[PDB]
C-alpha cells in the first residue's frame, strides 16, 4: 500500500468495434493523454576505465576524429569535454554515452546506447572502483506513454494487450457520467472461471462511492451480495451494469453494461523492446 | 580427429486485432516496412 | 422546435435540458464541445535547469494539464483554423517550498492558469527551476489536455411507476431525496430524469407491468462543465459556431466540385 | 476539409471527406436521411488506425435530385438548425 | 564539474585517484548542464 | 466469437433493424445500388428490416 | 540520376508486398501463412480476427 | 508521486482539492462525505483521489 504498483481502471465489458477480441483490450485515449498508466524505462549503462596490466590505459576522453575503431560522424555529438554525456541530452540509436579509447595489442570501444532504445540521460556519476580506476556510471531514463502492443493485467490472471486507443469522444459514457477507462471483451469471462474479477470492479464502485477502501482478504471480506446491496443504496443498479449511450452513433444500447473498478497492473511487456528486423 | 569432426530479412513484435483490414493483409508497422 | 431551460448554474458549470432536437444533433453538439472547441494549454517547455524530485517530462505534462484562461473575446475560437498565438508561462523558483500553478509568470495578462492553487512540484534545498512553457491554441481531439470540460447527456425519460406495486411510496421518496421532478395523480407516479434514476431490485421484479419508462422524443438533459479557461456558456455558444462553420466550409467544397 | 471523388453515377456520389470525424459524417449521414429522395445515404471508416481518420461517404438519389444539391440541402439544414438552437441558447441565460 | 553526496562542485582535471577534495567522498555527479532544454509537453 | 453471437441476434425471429441501422452499416460491406437493398419486409409495425 | 533500366532499388514494404506471417510453436502447415502488407503506424503486427 | 494533476477519465481540476481533503479527513471527517462538500460528482474523477498514494514525501529525501 505504500509502495503499489498500478492503477484502478474504471472498467468497461462489452466488445466495442471487435478490437478486443481474443483476450485483447480496448483503451481510453484522453486518459493515457491525461497520465493513465504512463511509466518510465531506466537504463543504466557502465563504463570502467581498465587499466592494461602492459601498462596501457583506457582514459575516457572525446575520441579523436582519427583512425583505428572511429564510428565517424557526429555520433559523439553528445560528448562533453571529457567524452562524458550531460544530462538532458536526448539519446538515441548507436549514440555514444561514453567515449573510450583502448591501446593496441589505439581501438575506440566506446560504450554506445542500445538498439531500439532511446530517450534522455538522468545521472551521470563518477567514482573509483577497488582496483584504483576511474568508473563512469550514467543511466538513461525513456518516456514510455501506453501505446498499441503494451500488455496489461489485471490480479484475475486476466492478461490482455492493447487492441486500439479510441479518442474518449467515441468512448461511450453513462447517464452518471462515466466513460471507461479499458474495455474487456465479454468473451474473455464465461470461458474461464474468475469470479472475483467482477466481485472486484463491484467492489471498487462501492469503494469509490462510499470512501471505504473496501476488505477483500481471501476467506474474510464483505460477501459479494452485500457490496451489490449497498452499491444500489449508494444509488447505482445492484448488477454492476448501468445505461451507456454510444458515442458514434448517439442511441443509448438497448442493454445495460457491466462497468466497475478494477485494478488493472501494466506489466515490463512493453512493445517498445519486442519489436525489431533484421535486414 | 576426424571420427570427432564430422560429430560431436525478419521481424518480431506484439500482435493486435483488426477486422478492418482485409482477412489476407497484414498489419505491419510502418517503421518495420522502413527497415525491411 | 427549439428550446433550453436552465437547471442549475454553478462555479464554471451548468446544468440544462435541450428540448426539440434529437439524438444526431445532440451527438454533434457533445462530440463538438469535447474534441472541437479550443483552448489554451502547454505544447511544449524549454527547460533551462531542473533540479526537482520529477524528471522534465512529468512536470512538462503537468503544466500541459494546468487550465489555462481562453480569452473568447479576443480570439477566434470558431475558426476551422486557429491562431498560432503563443503565450509564455515561465518561472524561475528555488526550494525550499512547494511550487504552485499560480506562481508562473505570464507574458500576457489574459492567458494566465485558471487556477492558482494546483500543486505543481515540491523544491527542496537548493532545487532550482526554472522554464518557459509555451501555450497555444489546440483542440481536444489531438491531445486531451486542450478539453475545455465535459459534457454528459441523456434521454430526458419519464418513469410510471403504478400505485399497485408494493412499497412505490419508497421509490417516490427515493426520488425527491435525490432532487427529481415527482408528478402524482389517481394512478401512478411520474419520475423526471434529470439523472440517472436506479430503481431498487425490490423493484426490478415490477419492471414492465406496474413500472415503465418512457422517453421523451427530442428532450435530453445535458451536464456541461470546464476548469476555468472559459465560460461555461461560452463553450456551448462556440461548439454550435463550429457546427455552423463545418457546414458552411462543407458546401463551400460542394461547389467546387460541379 | 476536402472532398476526394471515389466515384460517380447517375444519381450516385462516393468520396473521402477529408479532415473530418464521426462528429460531421454522421450528423451529416443522419441529417440526409430527412430528404426523402435520398435513396441512400451512409459512411464507414475502413481505416480506424492511422492519422487519416477520414471517413468514407455514399449518397445515391432517384433522379429528382443531384447527391450534390442533397448534401447542400442536409449542410443547410445543419447551419439553419444551429443558428436557430444558438439563439435559443444565449436568449435563455434569463 | 562535479558534487558528490549532500555538498558542493569540484574542478576539472585528474592525475592521482578521484575523491572529492571537499568531502572525502568518493563519488562525482555531473551536474545537468544550465543551457536551453526543450520537453515536448505531451 | 463474437462472430458467432453477432450471425445469432443478425439471425434472429426478432431482429428488426430500423433503416438508420441497415443503411448506415452495409457500409461495413458493399452490394446494393439496385436489386440488392430492396424493398422492406415489414411495414406491420413500421417499416423495418428484417 | 541516370539509373538506366537494369539497375534494383530497395525500397521500403509498399501495402499489398507479400509477406509470410509465422507463430511458434508452427504445429500444422497453417502456422505459416502469406499475407498482404498494409502499412500501418504503431509498433504491433495487425492479424485480421478470423 | 503528487496527486495526479487534474483527472484520468473525468479529467478537471483536482489536485487544486487534494490538502484540504486529506486535512478534512485527518480528524475523523468520512472521506465520503469530505469529497462530496467539494467538486466531486462522479465517482471516475473521485477514484483518482482516493487510491492515491502520494509517493513524492519519500522520493524528494534524495536527489
Ligand atoms: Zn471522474
Amino acid at each position: 500500500e505504500d509502495r503499489p504498483a498500478g492503477q484502478n481502471f474504471v472498467v468497461a465489458v462489452l466488445s466495442y468495434h471487435g478490437y478486443n477480441m481474443e483476450d485483447a483490450v480496448i483503451i481510453n485515449k484522453a486518459s493515457i493523454e491525461r497520465g493513465l498508466a504512463r511509466s518510465t524505462f531506466f537504463r543504466t549503462y557502465e563504463a570502467e576505465e581498465k587499466r592494461y596490466l602492459g601498462g596501457q590505459k583506457d582514459n575516457f576522453e572525446v575520441p579523436s576524429p582519427n583512425i583505428q575503431g572511429y564510428l565517424g560522424e557526429k555520433y559523439y555529438r553528445h560528448l562533453d569535454e571529457d567524452g562524458l554525456i550531460f544530462p538532458e541530452s536526448k539519446v538515441e540509436g548507436k549514440d555514444v554515452l561514453v567515449g573510450r579509447t583502448s591501446p593496441p595489442r589505439r581501438r575506440e570501444t566506446s560504450v554506445t546506447v542500445r538498439p531500439s532504445e532511446k530517450g534522455v540521460v538522468d545521472k551521470v556519476i563518477v567514482t573509483e572502483t577497488g582496483d584504483g580506476t576511474k568508473l563512469v556510471k550514467v543511466t538513461v531514463r525513456d518516456l514510455r506513454i501506453p501505446e498499441l502492443g503494451d500488455k496489461f493485467a489485471s490480479r484475475h490472471g486476466q492478461k490482455g494487450v492493447i487492441g486500439l486507443i479510441v479518442p474518449q469522444e467515441d468512448m461511450p459514457w453513462t447517464e452518471s457520467g462515466i466513460v471507461p477507462d479499458l474495455i474487456v471483451n465479454p468473451h474473455g469471462i464465461p470461458s474461464r472461471m474468475t469470479v472475483g474479477q467482477l466481485i472486484e470492479a463491484i467492489g471498487g464502485k462501492v469503494a469509490s462511492l462510499t470512501g471505504r477502501r473496501v476488505d477483500g482478504t481471501a476467506f474474510i471480506g464483505e460477501p459479494e451480495e452485500k457490496l451489490r446491496k449497498e452499491l444500489e443504496e449508494l444509488g447505482f443498479k445492484h448488477s454492476g451494469r448501468e445505461i451507456m449511450y454510444d458515442g458514434i452513433t448517439g442511441r443509448r444500447l438497448e442493454a445495460d453494461i457491466f462497468i466497475g473498478v478494477i485494478y488493472y497492473q501494466r506489466l515490463h511487456h512493453m512493445v517498445a523492446d519486442k519489436m525489431h528486423a533484421r535486414s | 580427429t576426424l571420427a570427432q569432426r564430422l560429430k560431436g530479412f525478419s521481424a518480431r513484435t506484439v500482435i493486435s486485432p483488426d477486422p478492418m483490414i482485409s482477412i489476407n493483409e497484414v498489419g505491419v508497422p510502418l517503421a518495420v516496412a522502413m527497415e525491411l | 422546435m427549439v428550446e433550453f431551460k436552465i437547471l442549475e448554474k454553478r462555479p464554471d458549470s451548468i446544468k440544462f435540458i435541450v428540448s426539440g432536437v434529437d439524438v444526431p444533433f445532440a451527438n454533434a453538439l457533445r462530440r463538438t464541445i469535447l474534441s472541437e472547441v479550443p483552448t489554451f494549454a502547454v505544447d511544449e517547455v524549454e527547460f533551462l535547469e531542473n533540479d526537482s524530485a520529477l524528471f522534465d517530462e512529468i512536470i512538462a505534462h503537468r503544466l500541459a494539464m494546468i487550465p489555462l484562461t481562453t480569452p473568447h473575446e479576443r480570439f477566434s475560437l470558431d475558426a476551422l483554423e486557429l491562431d498560432d498565438y503563443t503565450v509564455t508561462l515561465s518561472l524561475e523558483a528555488e526550494g525550499p517550498g512547494m511550487v504552485y500553478s499560480g506562481d508562473l509568470k505570464s507574458s500576457d495578462g489574459d492567458v494566465k492558469p485558471a487556477n492558482p492553487n494546483i500543486p505543481i512540484v515540491k523544491l527542496a534545498e537548493g532545487q532550482r527551476l526554472t522554464f518557459n512553457a509555451y501555450a497555444r491554441l489546440g483542440r481536444g481531439k489531438d491531445h486531451a489536455k486542450w478539453q475545455p470540460g465535459f459534457v454528459y447527456y441523456k434521454y430526458l425519460t419519464k418513469i410510471h411507476v403504478s400505485k399497485d406495486v408494493p412499497d412505490w411510496e419508497e421509490l417516490k421518496e427515493l426520488a425527491e431525496r435525490r432532487g427529481l421532478p415527482v408528478e402524482e395523480s389517481d394512478e401512478e407516479i411520474v419520475i423526471t430524469t434529470i439523472k440517472a434514476f436506479y430503481l431498487p431490485r425490490k423493484f426490478e421484479e415490477h419492471m414492465g407491468k406496474g413500472i415503465r419508462e418512457e422517453i421523451v422524443p427530442g428532450s435530453f438533459v445535458f451536464t456541461v462543465e470546464t476548469n476555468g479557461e472559459l465560460p461555461v456558456e461560452e463553450i456551448v455558444s462556440i461548439a454550435l459556431k463550429i457546427l455552423m462553420r463545418k457546414s458552411d466550409r462543407f458546401i463551400n467544397e460542394l461547389h467546387k466540385l460541379a | 476539409m476536402r472532398i476526394e471523388v471515389i466515384r460517380r453515377e447517375e444519381n450516385l456520389l462516393e468520396f473521402y471527406l477529408e479532415g473530418e470525424d464521426h462528429t460531421f459524417a454522421n450528423l451529416l449521414t443522419e441529417t440526409l436521411h430527412e430528404n426523402e429522395h435520398v435513396t441512400f445515404a451512409g459512411y464507414t471508416i475502413e481505416h480506424p488506425i492511422t492519422m487519416a481518420r477520414k471517413p468514407r461517404f455514399k449518397v445515391v438519389t432517384d433522379g429528382k435530385i443531384t447527391p450534390e444539391k442533397a448534401l447542400e440541402e442536409a449542410a443547410q439544414k445543419i447551419f439553419d438548425r444551429a443558428r436557430e438552437v444558438l439563439e435559443a441558447w444565449k436568449a435563455a441565460i434569463e | 564539474c562535479a558534487k558528490c553526496g549532500k555538498e558542493v562542485e569540484l574542478d576539472l582535471a585528474t592525475a592521482r585517484e578521484v575523491r572529492c577534495p571537499y568531502c572525502g567522498s568518493k563519488i562525482l555527479y555531473k551536474p545537468r548542464p544550465r543551457v536551453a532544454r526543450r520537453v515536448k509537453a505531451i | 466469437q463474437d462472430h458467432i453471437s453477432g450471425g445469432y441476434l443478425l439471425t434472429r425471429e426478432g431482429a428488426y433493424f430500423t433503416r438508420y441501422e441497415v443503411e448506415q452499416m452495409l457500409m461495413f460491406a458493399g452490394m446494393d445500388v439496385n436489386e440488392l437493398p430492396e424493398p422492406d419486409k415489414y411495414e406491420n409495425g413500421e417499416p423495418l428490416w428484417s | 540520376e541516370k539509373l538506366d533500366i537494369g539497375w534494383t532499388v530497395e525500397r521500403h514494404l509498399e501495402d499489398g508486398d507479400v509477406v509470410l506471417f509465422n507463430r511458434q510453436p508452427s504445429l500444422h502447415r497453417m502456422s505459416i501463412m502469406a499475407h498482404r502488407v498494409r502499412v500501418m503506424p504503431y509498433r504491433t503486427f495487425r492479424l485480421n480476427l478470423p | 508521486m503528487i496527486v495526479p494533476v487534474r483527472c484520468f477519465t473525468c479529467g478537471k481540476v483536482l489536485a487544486d482539492k487534494y490538502y484540504e481533503f486529506k486535512k478534512r479527513v485527518e480528524a475523523g471527517e468520512d472521506p465520503g462525505k469530505v469529497l462530496d462538500d467539494l467538486g466531486v460528482e462522479r465517482y471516475c474523477c473521485r477514484r483518482t483521489l482516493l487510491s492515491h498514494v502520494e509517493l513524492i514525501d519519500q522520493v524528494m529525501v534524495y536527489k
